[PDB]
């Protein structure tokens, strides 16, 4: 399943200028240094994660920077992702930033959360330190890019504790003596992440490193043809297939889960069933070591039942957003509590936080506003109150809702922009726009207004995921096979 | 004839910070062992000529367990990684610790070091800080507690703080000070403002970076300090009267202390080292810097404290991985 | 396991009065140190079991001759500490395969040569420290002055114990063409 399977986080560093003056202005140095770093953020996630940190790219600000660096982590993290929105061109799961600087803050670096293979979110900053202090903070932005935080209810609730208390765990506060494992709480977030249809990128494994090739690292790299890893680990699996990085004989593989005892398995096979309804189940091509990328359905398809909008993979409904926010007893409220609440309130039904008159939202439909939920405890699970919890009340409703906030100016409170307001109808903006709106992109389809010539599903990134024996590009043609 | 130090005892537990005071006329030891959560006190057995225990302080992951003598009463000062930090007073009617004072978990959060001076007949104790989050506070005796005081250095993962006492010369007179050693920065010296009754005037000491930890003694009136580089080269600095200036560097291999001792009006340092032998080393005075003395096999020392009792000399080092070891000066 | 004559540790292991390089050490260590060993040769493959070690140190020992390549199967070795030993000679490809070696050290040897380019393949190298030799400063060794006056690695004061005429003075401060021998 998600759970078994290792997981490849492409990394792309990026020093600023002053992480350039800290190793005595030489781009070898600052390499050397980012990729130790890199190396022993790998070593922290390999182990508990089953997640392997690649480092694929590299760039040194040696000029100078181009953008101010704050001493704010957030606005230092906004205008880097401005930057490699812009600039930045390089294909990796998350790029980070090192700098030499010192953040004015608590924290030593800020990332995303669950931002991970995103053009706009896929990333942290840090700031410099020791290599392993470093690596540590390196470790808890990534955690955070792959949806893992400090869950403030239940560490407030006693559910789950670190198990060590001298160091600590990686997602607290660190002191002098470094974090080395993460609380079964961050093992079954990132669970709960990959499950839920995030991180579908990290199921490639990389084919080009910054590193020379080394017989036994893992990666088949050019030359190469087989790579099992390390000799100790290759008698579970690829000691027949391949020795000293090199095949016996009549071999087919090393490893791989399309593809067992050293032979090709047969095309059709499930290599990586569904985690959700937004993920598309994966076949073996029947000719590859590896199992197919991670697709999943595009943005603009339908989850659950008609709640939800898949939205790179993940499910988005108010339901779900009430759950991540407060916690899993916590369900959406009624519609009743927004029709009779987001019409005319202040502080309790509302679009918006203009002062003069905080908005009046329009009958149209009033599920884009406040969150309401039912069930809302006292904190929620991340993020800070801005405020007091609302409390309002033939039938009796609990209703409540927050303004809890983010490493962002988005307001969690609010219904996210995305979730189904209505049939073929959708939020964007405390308003209840048209699908049209978001310019939703498309498959190639021959009928009208279909999707793939009807049977077919168009996948995230928009080729036809073709029915059962339909081998045409648009999924038009029948061809009867085995 | 020549002194060397015999080992006299194995105490078979792991420790960080030992320290010594004088309560009732007597000497006491306390160990602060990491990883049972314990304040060891341990006090001298005239009978059997040996240390025996005397009480303990129960914690969680205890760094540090300063004793402070305030007016013929003992205060215990015990810094937690976990659970927070608390202050200890001991109650002699029951002979027992009463914890009178607790400290909040968000000012103090990551505690390395302790350190307690007196400025005026004022009690005082430094808390260095090795978390961003939390800052290096000042605590100030007010006649029935430790209450805050000042905030050092903010946003800084200080590992070590140190007070000393040294003679800023366009002055005669010697005036208090502060040493803050923090993560991948210089160390940093603060000045005691009499007025405002602050420490201030921040000024780095240069060409020293990431020094763990600064340590000073006194030669004939002179102020040196002895600087702790991990890896690398821990250095002996003398106070020129307006800065530090270099008197000679040593080898540092996994060393976590640079201790200067002076036992019967001899200057001893002793350099530890968690990859190689401990080095002991000898103040040549002719010469004005340290010589080789003797070799130490003690298992990771992170402290090195001295004791004296009635004419003997112990020397008790703490070992973070073995057994912490009493030494004698014969 | 861990050896009788070394005092090991959880990640250090202390060989004192080692007679021979231990084979069997545990895996887990990323310290090992020698002081006051009784084996005079290092060998090649005298570490290939023990590619977890991450420092490497040696003092007080008495060494022959140091093998060709003696440090393989060490692909992490970040500090080598070859220091306060009497080695008579040592060998030009000893530091081969060194790639991620960041310190190395060789002082208190009383070495008085080294061999040409044994430095070579070290690009990681932040900091050699070659102190209290006394190194003969002559026509067997321009290729020193000139990495010194090459490389960015930082690199201590050194002083000559060669000829009369070149008598106290820094290596630094020699001159390529500046071999009078
Ligand atoms: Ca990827
Ligand atoms: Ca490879
Ligand atoms: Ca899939
Ligand atoms: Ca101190």
């Amino acid at each position: 399943n998600v759970e078994e399977e290792t997981k490849y986080i492409e990394l792309m560093i990026v020093n600023d200028h002053l992480m350039f003056k800290k190793h005595r202005l030489s781009v070898v140095h600052t390499n050397t240094y980012a990729k130790s770093v890199v190396n022993m953020a790998d070593l922290i996630y390999k182990d508990q994660l089953k997640t392997r940190i690649v480092l694929v790219a590299m760039e040194t600000w040696a000029t100078d920077n181009k953008f101010a660096i704050s001493e704010n982590p957030l606005i230092t993290l906004r205008e880097f992702m401005k930057y490699r929105r812009d600039f930045i061109k390089e294909k990796s799961d998350a790029v980070h930033l090192f700098s030499g600087s010192q953040f004015e803050s608590s924290r030593s670096g800020a990332a995303y959360i669950g931002g991970i293979c995103s053009l706009l979110k896929g990333g942290g900053v840090n700031e410099f330190g020791k290599t392993d202090l470093m690596a540590v903070t390196l470790a808890q932005s990534l955690a955070h890019n792959i949806g893992i935080i400090s869950d403030k209810r239940k560490l407030a609730s006693g559910e789950c504790k670190c198990e060590d208390t001298w160091s600590g765990c990686i997602m607290g506060d660190t002191g002098y003596y470094l974090p080395k494992k993460f609380t079964q709480c961050n093992i079954e977030e990132y669970h709960d992440f990959l499950n839920s249809g995030g991180g579908a990128c990290l199921f490639n494994k990389p084919s080009k490193l910054l590193d020379p090739p080394e017989c036994g690292n893992g990666f088949i790299e050019t030359g190469e043809e087989c790579d099992c890893g390390t000799p100790a680990e290759c008698v579970l699996e690829g000691a027949e297939c391949c020795k000293k990085c090199t095949l016996t004989q009549d071999s087919q593989c090393s490893d791989g889960l399309c593809c067992k005892k050293c032979k090709f398995q047969p095309m059709g096979t499930v290599c990586r069933e569904a985690v959700n309804d937004c993920d598309i189940r994966e076949t073996c091509s029947g000719n590859s070591s590896q199992c197919a990328p991670n697709i999943h359905k595009m943005d603009g398809y339908s989850c659950d039942g008609v709640q939800g909008i898949c939205f790179g993979g993940r499910c988005k409904t108010r339901d779900r957003q009430c759950k991540y926010i407060w916690g899993q007893k916590v369900t959406a409220s009624d519609k009743y509590c927004y029709e009779k609440l987001n019409i005319e309130g202040t502080e309790k039904g509302n679009c918006g936080k203009d002062k003069d008159t905080w908005i009046q939202c329009n009958k149209r439909d009033v599920l884009c506003g406040y969150l309401l939920c039912t069930n809302i405890g006292n904190i929620p699970r991340l993020g800070e109150l801005d405020g007091e919890i609302t409390s309002t009340l033939g039938r009796t409703l609990n209703c409540s809702g927050g303004h809890v906030k983010l490493e962002e100016d988005v307001d969690l409170g609010y219904v996210e922009d995305g979730t189904p307001c209505g049939p073929q109808m959708m939020c964007l903006e405390h308003r209840c726009l048209p699908v049209a709106s978001f310019n939703f992109s498309t498959c190639l389809s021959s009928k009208e207004g279909t999707i793939c010539s009807g049977n077919g599903v168009c996948s995230n990134e928009l080729k036809c995921v073709c029915n059962r024996h339909w081998i045409g590009s648009d999924c038009n043609t029948y061809f009867p096979h085995n | 004839i020549i002194t060397e130090f015999a080992k006299s005892q194995d105490l078979p537990y792991q420790s960080l910070s030992i320290d010594t005071f004088s309560y009732l006329n007597d000497e006491y030891v306390v160990i602060a062992q990491p990883f049972t959560g314990k304040c060891i006190f341990l006090e001298w057995d005239h009978v059997e000529k040996t240390f025996r225990n005397y009480d303990n302080i129960t914690g969680t992951s205890t760094v540090v367990c300063k004793p402070i003598v305030i007016e013929t009463q003992l205060y215990v000062i015990v810094a937690q990684l976990f659970g927070g930090s608390h202050i200890y007073k001991r109650d002699s009617f029951a002979n027992k610790f009463i914890k009178i004072q607790d400290i909040e978990i968000l000012k103090i959060r990551k505690p390395n070091d302790i350190e307690t001076f007196k400025i005026e007949n004022n009690w005082y104790f430094v808390v260095a800080d090795s978390s961003k989050a939390g800052f290096t506070t000042i605590y100030k005796w007010n006649g029935n507690g430790f209450y805050s005081h000042q905030s050092l250095h903010a946003w800084y993962r200080d590992t070590d703080v140190e007070y000393l006492e040294i003679v800023r010369t366009p002055q005669t007179l010697r005036t208090p000070h502060l040493i803050l050693s923090s993560s991948s920065q210089r160390p940093v010296i603060y000045q005691w403002n009499k007025a405002t009754q602050l420490f201030t005037n921040q000024t780095d000491i240069p060409n020293m970076e990431d020094v763990y930890a600064v340590k000073h003694f006194s030669v004939k009136g002179d102020v040196y300090i002895c600087l702790t580089r991990f890896i690398g080269d821990s250095k002996v600095m003398k106070w020129g009267g307006s800065s530090f200036q270099d008197i000679q560097a040593m080898p540092s291999r996994g060393s976590m202390v640079f201790q200067p001792l002076q036992i019967n009006n001899y200057q001893y340092a002793i350099l530890g080292s968690d990859y190689s032998f401990t080095q002991v080393y000898n103040w040549d005075a002719e010469k004005a810097k340290f010589v080789k003395f003797q070799e130490l096999n003690v298992q990771a020392p992170r402290s090195f404290t001295h004791v004296s009792i009635n004419k003997r000399n112990f020397l008790f080092a703490s070992s973070f991985k073995g057994n912490t070891q009493i030494y004698k000066h014969v």
